[PDB]
């Protein structure tokens, strides 16, 4: 949907998870 | 999940479990990806060498949880089956080709902060992620170690790996409809899905849009958290036609 | 080794 991949708790807040920097570092 | 951690809540909150109504059991994971349909691996629903063959009436599927064997009462929303839709093409007789699966819930469910769609990949977000060394996330409930289960929740980080050597880590045949996953011994870390893991979800953030896709199913695997095995994950993009042709003619 | 869910879903 529009809203699709957003989370609540996390993107919709603009709050990180412990672990996602980790992912955007790999994507070089 | 091997050598993950616990799930901080609402990190998932398109992480669904299929659920075995008698005797009441973990059946293997799956994704929502919108108010009515759950994508999860075809072998979650039929593997004859198995003797699995599973008709809507035999599941449900439980959605936004954290713990694997709570009920997580005012959390998670428990819904039944319409319909199930195999791949026509899925291979269960060699290699788990074109291993993915759609189920239509009977009832919408109500989003939340612990329920929430994925997205699945375009051809661009497909063509700029899937590169070797990038890092997806595999979240599930699933056995901790080869050869006990979690309390909540597991997700790993782990990259994807360049296909020739996918390629030379299995005799299994591999096909364009499969991608691998995960370190390799001279990396260090270590990390893999693992049985009761099936048909849960393989995430990338976008840094474009930054938002979570769906890009691979956990599939198959030899062993779990082998040295110089790899995970193998249904490229969902590439059967995104397919994806889209079902709920077409069914949504 | 599951706590029970509603009866409600079962029927
Ligand atoms: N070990 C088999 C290898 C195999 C691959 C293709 C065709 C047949 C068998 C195998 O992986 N399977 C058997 C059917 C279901 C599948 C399975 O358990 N997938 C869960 C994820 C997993 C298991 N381990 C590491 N990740
Ligand atoms: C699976 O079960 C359905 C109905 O139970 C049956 O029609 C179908 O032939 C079965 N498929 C296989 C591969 O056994
Ligand atoms: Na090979
Ligand atoms: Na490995």
């Amino acid at each position: 949907e529009a809203d699709c991949g957003l989370r609540p708790l996390f993107e919709k807040k603009s709050l990180e998870d412990k672990t996602e920097r980790e992912l955007l570092e790999s994507y070089i | 999940i091997v050598e993950g951690s616990d799930a901080e809540i609402g990190m998932s909150p398109w992480q669904v479990m299929l659920f075995r109504k008698s005797p009441q059991e973990l059946l293997c994971g799956a994704s929502l990806i919108s108010d009515r349909w759950v994508l999860t691996a075809a072998h979650c629903l039929l593997y004859p060498p198995w003797d699995k063959n599973f008709t809507e009436n035999d599941l449900l599927v439980r959605i936004g949880k954290h713990s694997r064997t709570r009920y997580e009462r005012n959390i998670e929303k428990i819904s039944m089956l319409e319909k199930i839709y195999i791949h026509p093409r899925y291979n269960w007789r060699e290699n788990l080709d074109r291993d993915i699966a759609l189920m239509k819930l009977k009832k919408p469910v109500a989003f939340s902060d612990y329920i929430h769609p994925v997205c699945l990949p375009d051809r661009e977000t497909a063509a700029s992620l899937l590169q070797a060394g990038y890092k997806g996330r595999v979240t599930g409930w699933g056995n901790l170690k080869e050869t006990g289960q979690p309390s909540v929740l597991q997700v790993v980080n782990l990259p994807i790996v360049e296909r020739p050597v996918c390629k030379d880590s299995t005799r299994i045949r591999i096909t364009d409809n499969m991608f691998c996953a995960g370190y390799k011994p001279d990396e260090g870390k270590r990390g893999d899905a693992c049985e009761g893991d099936s048909g849960g979800p393989f995430v990338m953030k976008s840094p474009f849009n930054n938002r979570w896709y769906q890009m691979g199913i956990v599939s198959w695997g030899e062993g779990c958290d082998r040295d110089g095995k790899y995970g193998f994950y249904t490229h969902v993009f590439r059967l995104k036609k397919w994806i889209q042709k079902v709920i077409d003619q069914f949504g | 080794d599951f706590e029970e869910i509603p009866e409600e879903y079962l029927q």
